[PDB]
RNA sequence: CGAAAGCUAUUUAGGUAGCGCCUCGUGAAUUCAUCUCCGGGGGUAGAGCACUGUUUCGGCAAGGGGGUCAUCCCGACUUACC
RNA sequence: GAAGGUUGGCUAAUCCUGGUCGGACAUCAGGAGGUUAGUGCAAUGGCAUAAGCCAGCUUGACUGCGAGCGUGACGGCGCGA
RNA sequence: UGCCUGGCGGCCGUAGCGCGGUGGUCCCACCUGACCCCAUGCCGAACUCAGAAGUGAAACGCCGUAGCGCCGAUGGUAGUGUGGGGUCUCCCCAUGCGAGAGUAGGGAACUGCCAGGCA
């Protein structure tokens, strides 16, 4: 067969969702490109990774012009 | 990989070094970029030598 | 000249329309106007038989709800996928 | 300039009233002159553009632009971004200067001139022209010429429709046939 | 304009064959002397048969 | 388009300062008049605002438009500013380039205080 | 014989057949050849009942093929042994679920179309109805 | 009381190791489960055809492959045509 | 060693119309279009505030650390204010 | 307190296109000129500066208008969790959830802060 290859799965998605209380530097999403935007509080990493800068409660939302998903952390 | 590791030797004489590759073909000038030197603490020259 | 009996439907959704259809009735829909739209219910043969003729779909046709005559034409038609059937009907106030 | 002169003395009264134009700035204005050089023969040569690109810079006074194939085409041995071409943009008194040149000394140069097209219009205005020798300038020498190149030239106008850019370029006795 | 990178560009002089003389601005150096100008061309100025061909040489 | 360009140009900063939560002086120029707004963290409220087409200012000068007039605008935001409390501002050029009367107008408001 | 003249790829999943049709009705002529039943169609069936209702219609009037066989089917030769990959493409289906028009045809009598409709069923593995263009 | 025949690695594949699952002991939080309510992301079922491809019919057809003419460059001139 | 950092700027494919050589296709001008382009290299997810294109200055392709978190049986690998 | 306008936002097509009309006291725009501050891989086009004679042509704003985009029920249909069943490649029944598409219809945005001009 030509075929008989894939790659280790990359474990990506969601790592605490909506309304999830978080610390400081806890992963909110691990992703490929800005599928989801860093919000407020929320940083983006060199792979896209978006984390919390602040304590406090995962917000998603959408918002702008172009409908985007964007993930905040509300402070508690 | 035809790429070759170097490195970047010290101005300071602290003989403090980085490591790098290069694509010597292409680019053979010796290769020098201001560095953080951490036994003297400063920014200082470091210059292209061999590995 | 077509007039149709019908009747307000008791109950809505899957369970109940799939049960008015296994007992030869088929449920359909007046819309139309500022009042709110009416859930009926028809006998499956009569209305089959009218809608035969193709003066059923261009005519203003009169549904007698409890006595009440209510003119409207016919809007769309849900047809069974292959048998000779109907399965619903939307009606719009005229 | 010479001719803005005379286009903001009469041409811009003759048009209004030929075109029952509401607002002086409803008449086509000339804004650009673009002169340019396809000078693909650069791929053999480098030499060939430098010496188009001075050619242009005689003709017209200012440097031009080296202008780069956009890109790669196998059917003129050109990759993206080799040079084959030159292009000067005038405005204002140069482009001015540089069409009362053209008009009165250059037209007259060209071999069996019999007039300039006047179905040469894009369809918004603007108009083309090609000189097939240089030496139709005297700007250029002919003792020295190197070789005989040719190049294009388009005005840009605010003309809406080439029924305005001919009236426009006809008000200053644009030689159309 | 830039600085030092364009031709020099100083006004000239140009006298046509039929006396036109149009002071000019162009990169040439020298002065300018033409044959013919827009104003003495055959076309600006509008200056640009086989029964008559074969009458002309038989008369009859 | 000038103005939708201009726009582009000014938005990558803009954001910055939003989501740092930053004060904005934030300047507005025209070819006859120049404007500036210091706009509160949540960007719809103004707190102090100056300009050329107030008379208190434009009857002092000459020319609206000029860098005269920008340096007058970016003193009169300041020292409003400097009364509210204001202190600590960021600098929005508004996609117009730093320089001319904008800069006139920022090191105006420096030297009156304003902090950036 | 129909196939598509290309396709992205050159092998399919299986997949399963379920649910009703989308194109129910007569859309272009006024008799239509309908499925009752589920199953595939073959292109070589398809084939087989187009020659069939066009020769009863003496190629008069016109005839539309609704279905278009875009599936293909692989098989593993003879003889070998399972595993060592997937088998070759053999042939191209359409997946036909109950309701499905599969032919129409205009410009002939009721009749005529009624025959030649039958003698076309004859060559397919799933029960049909015919079926008249209404008004909606 | 009460499994497992799984994951990962292995000259490993009918062996073994760590993890998972059993057992015994100790300690500890409303620690855990079910239901109800609340906050979430989602792209599967279904659907659809703007996109990537595939598909048939009609209309308008860039247009080309074949025969006329005209023929130096040209032009007209059909298509079984496609 | 810029194809990295940063600052400033910029915006695609394709087609149509006009134009010396010059043509199906080069460079110029206008219009339509709106990312159908682009991404050093697969595919996917991203990308206009561009991550796509150009230029100036440059070495953060720094050294010691690291709240917290992701992912692994483990060895480890990753993200990070 | 009303009308117009400029800036910064909320919101992200019920808000965007198209078509037509309309405005210059102010504002905005085009505009005027440029050795200059600054700029063009050429060009004062853009960027920039010094201005205010001209004009609302373009742009922009506003007004109107459904050819579109966009929004969008009700009813039915599809799918589906749990339990049950059949003629079991697929379905059906009870119960809970219930689309997509389409239909009626809606629709020519709404709105906060500050500044300027008129009333
Ligand atoms: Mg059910
Ligand atoms: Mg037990
Ligand atoms: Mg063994
Ligand atoms: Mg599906
Ligand atoms: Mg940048
Ligand atoms: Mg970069
Ligand atoms: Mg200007
Ligand atoms: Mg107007
Ligand atoms: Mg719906
Ligand atoms: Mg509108």
């Amino acid at each position: 067969t030509r075929n008989g290859r894939d790659s280790e799965a990359k474990r990506l998605g969601v790592k605490r969702f909506g309304g999830e209380s978080v610390l400081a530097g806890s992963i909110i999403v691990r992703q490929r490109g800005t599928k989801f935007h860093a919000g407020a509080n929320v940083g983006c990493g060199r792979d896209h990774t978006l984390f919390a800068k602040a304590d406090g409660k995962v917000k998603f939302e959408v918002k702008g012009p172009k409908n985007r998903k964007f993930i905040s952390i509300e402070a508690e | 990989g035809i790429r070759e590791k170097i490195k970047l030797v010290s101005s300071a004489g602290t003989g403090h070094f980085y490591t790098t590759t290069k694509n010597k073909r292409t680019k053979p000038e010796k290769l020098e970029l201001k560095k953080f030197d951490p036994v003297v603490r400063q920014h200082v020259i470091y210059k292209e030598a061999k590995i | 000249m077509f007039t149709i009996n019908a009747e307000v439907r008791k109950e809505q959704g899957k369970g109940a329309s799939r049960r008015l259809r296994a007992a030869n009735k088929f449920p359909a829909i007046i819309y139309g106007g500022k009042e709110a739209p009416l859930a009926i219910e028809l006998d499956h043969d009569k209305v089959m038989n009218m809608q035969a003729k193709a003066e059923f779909y261009s005519e203003v046709l009169t549904i007698v709800v409890d006595g009440k005559e209510i003119k409207v034409k016919a809007q769309d038609v849900q047809r069974h996928p292959y048998k000779p059937k109907l399965q619903h009907i939307d009606f719009v106030r005229a | 300039a010479k001719l803005h002169d005379y286009y903001k003395d009469e041409v811009v009264k003759k048009l209004m009233t030929e075109f029952n134009y509401n607002s002086v700035m409803q008449v086509p204005r000339v804004e650009k002159i673009t002169l340019n050089m396809g000078v693909g023969e650069a791929i053999a040569d480098k030499k060939l553009l430098d010496n188009a690109a001075a050619d242009l810079a005689a003709i017209s006074g200012q440097k031009p632009l080296i202008t780069k194939a956009r890109k790669s085409v196998a059917g003129f041995k050109i990759r993206q971004g080799y040079p084959i071409g030159c292009k000067v943009t005038l405005r204002g008194e140069r482009m001015w200067e540089f069409f009362e040149r053209l008009i009165t000394i250059a037209v007259p140069r060209i071999r069996d001139f019999r007039g300039l097209s006047a179905k040469s219009f894009d369809g918004r205005g603007n108009y083309s022209m090609g000189v097939r020798e240089q030496i139709i300038f005297p700007e250029i020498d002919y003792d020295k010429v190197d070789r005989v190149r040719g190049l294009d030239i388009t005005i840009t106008t605010t003309a809406k429709s080439d029924e305005e850019g001919r009236a426009l370029l006809a008000a200053f006795d644009f030689p159309f046939r | 304009m830039k600085k030092d990178i364009h031709p020099k560009y100083e006004e000239i002089t140009a006298s046509c064959s039929c006396g036109n003389v149009m002071k000019i601005r162009s990169t040439v150096g020298h002065d300018l002397n033409l044959d013919v100008c827009s104003k003495c061309h055959p076309f600006f100025t509008g200056k640009q048969g086989r029964v008559d061909r074969f009458n002309k040489r038989f008369n009859i | 388009d000038k103005k939708s360009a201009r726009i582009r140009r000014a938005t990558r900063a803009r954001r910055k300062l939003q989501e740092l939560g930053a004060t904005r002086l934030v300047v507005h120029r025209t070819p006859r008049h120049i404007y500036a707004q210091v706009i509160a963290p949540n960007g719809s409220e103004v707190l102090v605002a100056a300009s050329t087409v107030e008379k208190a200012i434009a009857e002092q000068l000459k020319y609206t438009g000029n860098k005269d007039a920008a340096a007058a605008v970016g003193k009169a935001v300041a020292e409003r500013a400097l009364e509210k409390g204001i202190k600590d501002v960021s600098f929005d050029r508004s996609g117009f380039q730093y320089h001319g009367r904008v800069q006139a107008l920022a090191d105006a408001a420096r030297e009156a205080g304003l902090q950036f | 014989m129909l196939q598509p003249k290309r396709t992205k790829f050159r092998k399919m999943h299986k997949g399963r057949n379920r649910g009703l049709a989308q194109g129910t009705d007569v859309s272009f002529g006024s008799f239509g050849l309908k499925a009752v039943g589920r199953g595939r169609l073959t292109a070589r069936q398809i084939e087989a009942a187009r020659r069939a209702m066009t020769r009863a219609v003496k190629r008069q009037g016109k005839i539309w093929i609704r279905v278009f066989p875009d599936k293909p089917i692989t098989e593993k030769p003879l003889a070998v042994r399972m595993g060592k990959g997937k088998g070759n493409v053999e042939y191209w289906v359409a997946l036909i679920q109950p309701g499905k028009v599969l032919y129409e045809m205009d410009g002939v009598p009721e009749e005529l179309a009624r025959e030649a409709f039958k003698l076309a069923a004859a060559k397919l593995p799933i029960k049909t109805t015919f079926v008249t263009k209404t008004v909606m």
